[PDB]
RNA sequence: ACGUACGACCAUACCCAGUGGAAAGCACGGCAUCCCGUCCGCUCUGCCCUAGUUAAGCCACUGAGGGCCCGGUUAGUAGUUGGGUCGGUGACGACCAGCGAAUCCCGGGUGUUGUACGU
């Protein structure tokens, strides 16, 4: 049947925005993060744990819960974008990209034992779509 | 069981290499049992490595802090190939 | 030189051939020169000339003519052997590399180079019967050199060791004093020596007794109108020495250079000398087909993540030209328009006809080496933009009138249309059905690779590949399926090719064609029931004899498995 | 990090110990690689290993070697080929400045072959260089045969890295390779290793006794291709 | 999304390098470098980490290719007085002592040919990363302190500052017997309690404290250095291994013999061939 | 027999797709004070084996699967040595020796094994 070990989670939400037009939205990415962002032409910064269910919130708040069914890719992530970044709280417009993982994948990115993960295991685009329906409750058309 | 054993020619041991070259003809039985071909060569081979340590126990040792009692080795002088030559 | 026997015995006798060697064998150098006009007459006729060799002629002009010290003598030996040389195949030029002609040859030029280099009697002030003996002594050798390259690929080596019958090619082109003939025939030994040759290219590069590349160079950018046969050869050279866009060398060596000059000679094409046209042609589609080992030396000297988020963002956006490929954009912008202009001409005239067929060849060269480079998600986007409205004009202006009318000329324009529906991936212009017409032309037309049922199978199977009108597609899968229903009348490279179109046709889920052609007419039931069929036909092909055919086809049967796997677990 | 690989790679006046190289041919029986597969664990620390089947024939044409010598640093290679007129060959080649100095054949009798793990002992441990002794007649001959090669490759395959201290801790194992009287039949000669454990019987010195272990082989020695005059000049002689 | 084109070229890599156990580049590294070019073997002391278990043998090399001379596990830890944590810094530097009194007890320190040579070793760490700080250092200070010369520095010691060259031994002493994890309790103890009764679940039913698991590890070092060949049972020993043959065989899937391999040839036949 | 650690042969062990895994061990997992390292406790390092879950890793089995391997064969052939004898103006062909492949085909296989500690 199903198993609570198999259950989805995200697993990054990483912002990405494309000289001196970098150097000002590297304090914009570092006052919404939280973080210190990196360089690549663009910058970004990669966002974990508790704070980034709630940036992508904001982000579909955004957007009204309504996402595009091209935009869920067929590995499992799924991404848009906004062009301006006065909503969320001159203009800059950023993109969010947010991967989906299961409980277990270490198992890919361990030093010792190293292996691949399974094809039962793997994230499929149907399930995200169905999670992406089931928890904010947004349409996807 | 002697530790020593006498055979019609001297051995030509070189001691660089850990060598003995042995010139007295081995006596293959020839026999289609091979157990007795093999108590036969292993005698030999015991002969051999025998007469090897005792000339190598004869040249001095020195105990050392590596707690191994060390062999001092002539230096090789069977001649041999080189991988690449003598530069300039 | 062993001196063996004659055994002349023969059904019709020599009545003719014994005078002829009592003459060539006589020593007064008037009779052999005399003699020599008559032998030429009899070695151009058949069923003689074997005859001649039975009296071992080659031997007697090879040890005692070409060796005499009277210069006329010589000349009479070297024009009898380039016509033995013009009359027979290449066998002949092997059997004087064995006689060891090349050591003769290389002292004869170093001779004649000696003579007309001198500046001490000087040259200009002799007669022109002198001269004229000399540069005929000259065609000779350079016919003899040319035939002896082409004869052979150790021939060809062999004759790119010797420097001096290099450094008397380029004396010869370099000063153009030369009859016309006789420069030709340089410039035609010159392109037969420099393909794929490095030293040919290097001594090219590298003479400053003459500086020939920089003669080569400036006649190849005016308006001479000879210039164009000079051309290939640097095209040659920058075939040999890696000259290309990638790492240009001296000048910004690249073929876009050697491009307008030749579609300026497209210029002097007028609608109703052609070898100037059929070189240039020849050419350009040497270029065209040479881009393609251009492109892979330029590549041979996390990232999945990037171009998801490319991808996924909706951030797609077109930037950018063919800057790093200049060639690129000089064949793009100047040369595809004048072949499409010089295509499209009248068919009044057979010279019109071949001219039309070469520049469908070179098009279908061009096109085939673009639309070989991936255009799958966006990656090289700006050659893609540069080639798209071009590759529309194609089809429009050239791809059209021609279907609306000759096995070679529907292979070649099958093979072009291929091409253009490989790049255009359903966006073609579908005026007047086009793809009936194929379908009529396939069903009309009734190593395995080149058919021209593999061909009018891969240009349906392109042309409804991406979204398009859903009936063409509809179309297309109901030929395809049919064709694949009844697999015993179709050779397997058909088979192979309609599977691997069907793959990429209706491959995701995400497309209407899925949704309403594949699932609504039942088509795997239909791939169902072929799976063991094409197993066992597959199973039915040698591997000793093409074993190209059978990997693909095991390629086939597991992406058919894998393939029918994912469409039932779609649904 | 190329400039330690360039340095190794440069000819120095101290000889450092020579890299084996053991490769195969395009048909090999399973007696020619547990052969190769013995001598290799032998020489475990100093070797390279090629599972690529390589098809070249070491007789015949050796340009293949001297790109492998040049490519890998390799002076000393072991062959292992099968045919039908002969059924188990090594060949043994020696290089010197990446062109063939020495090859010989070893024909290998299948019947008689016993591998390391039929012998049921502790082994001797990685690294550790042994002994040799070298008895028969056949070795000590006046003109430069077949025999005296085969020492002065087998010296050179096991002589691993010299060194002129030595504890007694090692000297454990010996190798006894023993060749018979030039008499019809060619001469046989013979490879055992074997294992010392001493029992002091004698008052002052140790009495060795001996236990079988590793290969247990049988060659009968083929065809050569001897060194010339000028390359054995040159390498012959000493710093 | 389609079309896997290939690839009978593939060259695979070594059993042990697909499984990612063993890197073989160190491997050579570390048994060259053991050599000493005197021809004496060295043993490796080998060191792996799994969750919840320390494993530490002490392996030599060989051709058929390893031999264990002794093994040293954190179970039989348990045997000795310590119970919670056999993962932690203070556990390895207990089967490091462990290893080491085990290693110089079975071997003595009857014809021998060597006519008080203290013992020697080299650390292996395998795949686990180098940091200072790391277990492995623990363990390798628990082998060095219980008698056997391994050639080691204190950089890569916890405690140790690293833009000068002080290694605080306070902080040492203190991971030693434990003192992280004491603090660690007493810090999850005031300024929290629900974390401190998630995690320390064994340490709270058992009743232990900072200066009791001080006293406790002190102890159990003593009886380490008592006696150390005891033994443990934990859960289940059903013993007698033919018992456990017969138990592995009757829930071993069997494969399909030849007899069978036939019979399913033909049930194949007639269900495919002969539909 | 099964499991771990360390290994030896290094695809009979890999690749794809299905079904199952008692015991224990492996794992997955939990936490971020200290040692430590990151854009991010993701990896690396540290602390807890309690709560969970065999979903994946791992192991086992299945498949007229692809591949691979062993034995017999294809061959002392092709090709080569233009190395030697006869033809052939030649190109080259017969002939005699030495060296000497591969697919196809037929039969079988899908891992053996060492030390230590366990279930």
């Amino acid at each position: 049947a199903q198993n609570p070990m198999r259950e989805l989670r995200i697993q990054k939400l990483v912002l990405n925005i494309s000289g001196d037009r970098l150097t000002r939205a590297a304090k914009v990415l570092e006052q919404l993060s939280g973080q210190t962002p990196v360089y690549s032409i663009a910058v970004h910064v990669t966002v974990r744990g508790p704070k980034a269910e709630e940036i992508l919130e904001r982000g579909l708040k955004v957007k009204e819960y309504e996402l595009r069914r091209r935009n869920f890719s067929e590995t499992g992530n799924f991404g848009f974008g906004i062009s301006e970044h006065i909503d969320l709280g001159g203009i800059y417009g950023m993109d969010f990209y947010c991967c989906m993982t299961r409980p277990g994948e270490r198992v890919a990115k361990r030093r010792r034992c190293k292996s691949r993960i399974g094809a039962s295991h793997r994230i499929t685009r149907e399930e995200t779509i169905r999670w992406f329906k089931q928890r904010f409750d947004g349409i996807v058309r | 069981l002697p530790v020593t054993v006498e055979k019609p020619t001297p051995y030509t041991f070189d001691l660089g290499l850990l060598l003995a070259n042995d010139p007295n003809p081995v006596n293959v039985p020839k026999t289609t049992d091979t157990q007795v071909l093999e108590q036969h060569l292993a005698s030999v081979a015991r002969d051999g490595a025998q007469v090897l340590i005792n000339q190598l126990l004869t040249t001095t040792t020195i105990t050392a802090t590596k707690d191994g009692v060390l062999l001092t080795l002539p230096p090789p002088t069977t001649p041999l190939p080189r991988e690449k030559p003598v530069p300039q | 030189v062993k001196p063996p026997t004659d055994p002349e015995l023969a059904k019709l006798r020599e009545d003719k051939i014994l005078p002829v060697l009592k003459d060539l064998k006589s020593p007064d150098a008037k009779s052999r020169t005399t003699a020599a006009g008559a032998i030429a007459n009899i070695v151009q006729d058949a069923k003689c000339r074997k005859l001649l060799l039975r009296e071992q002629v080659v031997h007697i002009v090879l040890t005692e003519t070409l060796t005499d010290n009277n210069i006329d003598s010589r000349a009479a030996g070297w024009e009898i052997l380039k016509v033995l040389a013009q009359e027979e195949e290449a066998d002949f030029c092997v059997h004087l590399y064995r006689l060891d002609v090349l050591t003769a040859i290389e002292h004869a030029a170093k001779a004649v180079l000696e003579t007309l280099t001198t500046s001490e009697p000087p040259f200009s002030k002799l007669l022109k019967a002198q001269q004229r003996l000399v540069w005929d002594i000259t065609g000779s050798l350079l016919v003899l050199i040319g035939l002896l390259a082409l004869a052979r690929d150790e021939i060809h080596e062999a004759v790119a060791t010797k420097q001096t019958i290099l450094r008397l090619l380029f004396r010869l082109i370099s000063a153009d004093i030369a009859p016309q003939d006789i420069y030709e025939e340089a410039i035609s030994c010159l392109t037969t020596l420099s393909e794929d040759n490095l030293k040919v290219g290097q001594a090219i590069t590298d003479d400053q007794e003459t500086h020939v590349y920089d003669v080569l160079l400036k006649l190849a950018t005016g308006t001479d109108p000879r210039a164009v046969m000079a051309c290939g050869v640097l095209h040659n050279v920058f075939t040999s020495l890696q000259w290309m866009d990638h790492s240009p060398g001296k000048d910004g060596a690249c073929d876009a250079i050697l491009i307008p000059t030749l579609t300026r000679a497209l210029e002097h094409v007028v609608p109703g000398y052609a070898n100037i046209t059929l070189l240039a042609l020849v050419t350009l589609a040497s270029i065209g087909t040479d881009f393609q080992e251009t492109l892979v030396k330029g590549n041979q000297g996390s990232e999945m993540q990037a171009d998801m988020e490319r991808v996924v963002g909706a951030d797609g956006t077109d930037d950018g030209d063919l800057e790093d490929l200049p060639t690129l954009r000089e064949l793009i912008q100047t040369a595809v328009p004048q072949l499409i202009r010089l295509s499209n001409l009248p068919i009044d005239s057979d010279e019109s006809l071949t001219i039309q067929s070469h520049a469908l060849s070179a098009l279908n060269n061009i096109s085939w080496t673009i639309s070989c480079l991936e255009f799958a998600n966006g990656e090289n986007a700006n050659i893609h933009n540069a080639w798209y409205p071009t590759a529309k004009k194609i089809w429009r202006k050239t791809i059209l009138p021609i279907l609306e009318a000759d096995l070679k000329l529907a292979t070649q324009v099958t093979s072009l249309a291929w091409a253009v529906a490989r790049v255009l991936h359903g966006e073609t212009p579908t005026d007047g059905n086009p793809h009936r017409k194929f379908i009529s032309l396939y069903h009309s037309s009734k190593d395995p690779f080149q058919g021209l049922g593999v061909k009018c199978i891969g240009v349906v199977g392109s042309l409804a590949h991406d979204p398009a009108p859903i009936e063409v597609n509809r179309e297309v899968g109901v030929f395809l399926v049919t064709l694949l229903r009844q697999s015993n009348n179709v050779p397997p490279a058909e088979i192979v090719e309609a599977l691997n179109q069907l793959f990429d046709i209706y491959g995701d889920e995400e497309l209407a064609c899925d949704k309403e052609v594949f699932w609504k007419d039942g088509f795997l039931k239909h791939l169902e029931e072929f799976l063991p069929k094409m197993r066992t036909l597959t199973k039915g092909i040698d591997k000793r004899t093409q074993p190209e055919l059978r990997t693909r086809a095991d390629e086939a049967l597991l992406n058919l498995g894998r393939f029918v796997q994912y469409k039932k677990k779609h649904a | 990090r190329s400039k330690r690989a360039l340095e190794k790679r440069a000819p120095k006046i101290v000889e450092n110990p020579k890299t084996c190289l053991f490769l195969r041919g395009t048909t090999c029986s399973q007696i020619t690689q547990d052969a190769m597969n013995d001598l290799y664990a032998m020489r475990q620390v100093h070797a390279k290993r090629f599972h690529k089947k390589n098809a070249i024939h070491p007789f015949e044409d050796a340009t293949s070697l001297c790109f492998f010598s040049e490519k890998n640093d390799c002076s000393l290679m072991v062959f292992g080929s099968s045919n039908k007129k002969r059924p188990h060959t090594l060949t043994f080649v020696r290089m010197f400045d990446y062109k063939v100095l020495d090859m010989l054949e070893f024909y290998l009798d299948p019947d008689t072959y016993r591998s390391i793990s039929q012998f049921k002992t502790s082994k001797i441990p990685i690294g550790m260089r042994p002994m040799m002794v070298f008895a028969g007649t056949a070795f000590e001959s006046p003109v430069p045969n077949a025999f005296t090669m085969a020492k002065s490759m087998l010296i050179d395959f096991f002589r691993g890295e010299p060194s002129d201290k030595i504890d007694v801790e090692g000297l454990r194992f010996v190798v006894v390779v023993t060749a018979d009287e030039p008499t019809s039949q060619k001469p046989i000669l013979r490879l055992r290793v074997y294992g010392i454990r001493t029992k002091r019987s004698g008052t002052r010195l140790p009495r060795v006794e001996v236990e079988e272990h590793g290969p247990r082989m049988d060659f009968r020695l083929g065809r050569m291709r001897e060194p010339d005059p000028a390359m054995l000049k040159e390498a012959m002689k000493k710093a | 999304a389609f079309h896997k084109l290939v690839y009978s070229r593939f060259q695979t890599k070594f059993k042990r390098r697909r499984q990612g156990k063993t890197d073989y580049y160190a491997r050579k590294r570390l048994i060259t470098q053991a050599k000493n070019k005197y021809n004496a073997p060295k043993y490796r002391l080998v060191v792996r980490f799994t969750n919840r278990d320390i494993i530490t043998q002490m392996v030599t090399s060989e051709i058929n290719g390893d031999k264990i001379f002794a093994a040293a596990y954190s179970h039989e830890l348990r045997a000795y007085g310590i119970n919670h944590g056999l993962t932690n810094w203070a556990a390895a530097y207990a089967t490091g002592l462990l290893l080491a009194r085990r290693v110089l007890a079975k071997l003595g320190l009857e014809a021998a040919e060597t006519e008080r040579r203290p013992f020697k070793a080299i650390l292996d760490v395998g795949l686990a990363r180098t940091s200072t700080g790391a277990r492995v250092f623990g363990v390798m200070k628990g082998a060095s302190d219980g008698g056997i010369f391994i050639p080691h520095s204190e950089n890569r010691f916890p405690g140790y500052d690293i833009e000068t060259e002080e290694l605080d031994t306070e902080v040492l002493k203190k991971y030693i017997y434990g003192g992280h994890v004491a603090e660690y309790m007493e810090t999850l103890a005031d300024d929290d309690e629900e974390r401190y009764k998630s995690q320390f679940v064994k340490y709270i039913e058992d009743d232990v404290e900072a200066d009791s698991l001080e006293e406790l590890y002190a102890e159990a070092h003593k009886q380490i250095r008592a006696d150390p060949f005891r033994k443990y049972v934990s859960d289940a020993p059903k013993k007698s291994k033919e018992e456990w043959k017969a138990e592995s065989l009757k829930y071993k899937k069997a494969k399909l013999s030849r007899e069978e391999r036939k019979a399913r040839v033909e049930a194949k036949i007639k269900q495919l061939l002969a539909e």
